[PDB]
């Protein structure tokens, strides 16, 4: 339970965890798909897929190193996972691929290969992944004409228009030093990855900062993409949430974990003490749902996902979830806050403790990179155990009560109603 | 007329009258409301309306 983080040259941010079996480093950068446009938005997943492209992911695999790397909306991370004695190894792999080879995974039969591996990747994606495409939307249009907007996979025409110019365009303004953070998970020590990494020198563009843009906004909206040939109806809705870095940070996350999530097919889920499944089971209103406190740098979205086969009651659905909702501004109780706090510690705990350093990794860069600290998990608890059913209240009546929101779906969604009937359901009639 | 010509028992039971056919028109406008309902209200195109309606 220690975040040890130190500044030279490069920003070094470790946690150990002594035993472990395995150990994974690299590095973080402060800039993924909010960072792009509407034209070159993909480059990042490009670079990740080169990155862990056939030909260089089996010089790591004869050195018996794995690759791993995952693209975001804030963040972007490159990861090379080793056993406990190759610490060392993965550090060398590390810097080969990001300054020697910085161009030699850029060659015209590597870039075409990936380029069109990408290309089936994200359409198989739009035409399959529906929740995923669905919540993917719900950001393009609650963000529209701002950086949230842009999809992470990047969308098949700003992709199949990306020129290797592009790649480096990108990498050469992002792929700095001031937006970078070193990562070290596993077990290995502090002190024994800083020094690997403070004998070789070399800056390479340093001084040099990313490009700046404009500020993230919400935007009442919505995009409806009906489609009678699927056999269910995917919808997400949402108002505006709150950024990482936020006094509401966790009564949000908290106000979600009330609502929870619901799978009508697994009988203990069907149990839980969630007031509103009382009400959508009568007439089984749907298959599953799923509340969330989405954060990011500027903004974020607290709202439900669901999916269902009861297209002629879709109207009942939405209202009942959003009459529940009306409650935590004027009748949430304290046992409903005190079931979520426990349930919040659970879960939050599964996440920051895992038998798998490569989620720590990126939770750790990604952290340190917007905070300049990480929040160690016993401090969280203090926090959230905090949290009264007047806080919860506060928070709802300015998040919640009467305002916006974001509405998105795809299949059989002609029962789902007018943008005004939703809208109206944000509120209560009252003397 | 009830009688020679328009006179006392034309009149009454003119108001008697005029009193109850307002209620006929009541339960009629009923049935024409119940016609309109099964096939729902046209447009202006005089095409179909089932691709985009509003509550
Ligand atoms: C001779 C014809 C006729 C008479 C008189 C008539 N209606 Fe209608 N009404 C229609 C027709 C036809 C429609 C269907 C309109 C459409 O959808 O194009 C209609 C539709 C309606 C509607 C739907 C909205 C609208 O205006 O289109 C209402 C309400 C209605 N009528 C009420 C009444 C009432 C109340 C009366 C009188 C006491 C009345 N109607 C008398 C022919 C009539």
């Amino acid at each position: 339970a220690e975040v040890t983080q130190l500044s030279n040259g490069i920003v070094v941010a470790t946690e150990h965890n002594p035993s472990a079996h395995t150990a994974s480093v690299g590095v973080v950068f402060g800039s993924g798909a909010a960072n792009e446009n509407p034209y070159n938005n993909g480059v990042s997943n490009l670079w990740k897929n080169i990155f862990l492209s056939k030909e260089n992911s089996a010089v790591a695999a004869k050195e018996g190193l794995a690759l791993s790397s995952n693209i975001s909306r804030d963040f972007q991370s490159y990861i090379v996972s080793s056993l406990p004695g190759s610490t060392d190894k993965s550090l060398d792999f590390l810097n080969q691929s990001f300054i020697q080879q910085k161009a030699n995974l850029l060659s015209s039969s590597n870039f075409e290969a990936t380029k069109k591996s990408v290309l089936k990747q994200v359409q198989d994606f739009e035409d399959n992944d529906h929740p995923n495409r669905v919540l993917e939307h719900l950001h393009s249009t609650a963000f529209q004409n701002t950086p949230l907007s842009l999809p992470t996979r990047g969308t098949l025409e700003s992709l199949e228009n990306l020129v290797v110019a592009d790649l480096e365009s990108f990498a050469n303004n992002h792929f700095l030093n001031s937006n970078a953070v070193v990562v070290g998970t596993g077990n290995i020590k502090h002190e024994d990855l800083v020094n690997s990494i403070e004998s070789k020198n070399l800056s390479l563009q340093t001084g040099t900062k990313p490009v700046l843009k404009k500020k993230a906004a919400f935007l009442g909206s919505e995009v409806r993409l009906r489609d009678d040939t699927l056999p269910k109806a995917w919808i997400s809705l949402a108002v505006e949430g709150e950024p990482v870095n936020s006094p509401n940070y966790f009564v949000a996350k908290l106000a979600a974990q009330i609502f929870g999530s619901y799978n009508a097919f697994e009988p203990a889920s069907r149990l839980q003490g969630i007031k509103l499944l009382d009400n959508i089971q009568e007439y089984q209103l749907c298959d599953n749902f799923n509340h969330f406190s989405l954060s990011y740098k500027d903004s974020g979205l607290w709202g439900f996902s669901t999916a269902t086969r009861n297209v002629t009651m879709i109207d009942d659905l939405i209202h009942f979830t959003l009459k529940q909702w009306n409650r935590l501004t004027i009748s949430v109780t304290d046992t409903e806050v005190e079931r979520a706090k426990s349930l919040l510690k659970l879960q939050l705990g599964q996440l920051y403790e895992s038998g798998n350093p490569v989620n720590d990794a990126n939770l750790l860069g990604a952290e340190v990179l917007i905070k300049g600290s990480k929040l160690s998990l016993g401090e969280a608890f203090k926090k959230i155990d905090a949290i009264t059913v007047k806080d919860v209240k506060a928070w709802a009546g300015k998040r919640l009560w009467d305002q916006d929101i974001a509405i998105a779906g795809t299949g059989q969604i002609e029962g789902l109603l007018d943008y005004m009937r939703i809208r109206s359901d944000m509120s209560m009639m009252r003397w | 007329w009830g009688g020679f010509s328009v006179s006392n028992p034309t009149i009454q039971r003119f108001f008697a009258l005029h009193y109850l056919v307002p209620f006929i028109i009541a339960a009629m406008v009923i049935m024409h409301l119940m016609a309109l309902h099964i096939h729902g209200s046209s447009n202006p195109l005089g095409i179909t309306g089932n691709l985009d309606r509003i509550p």
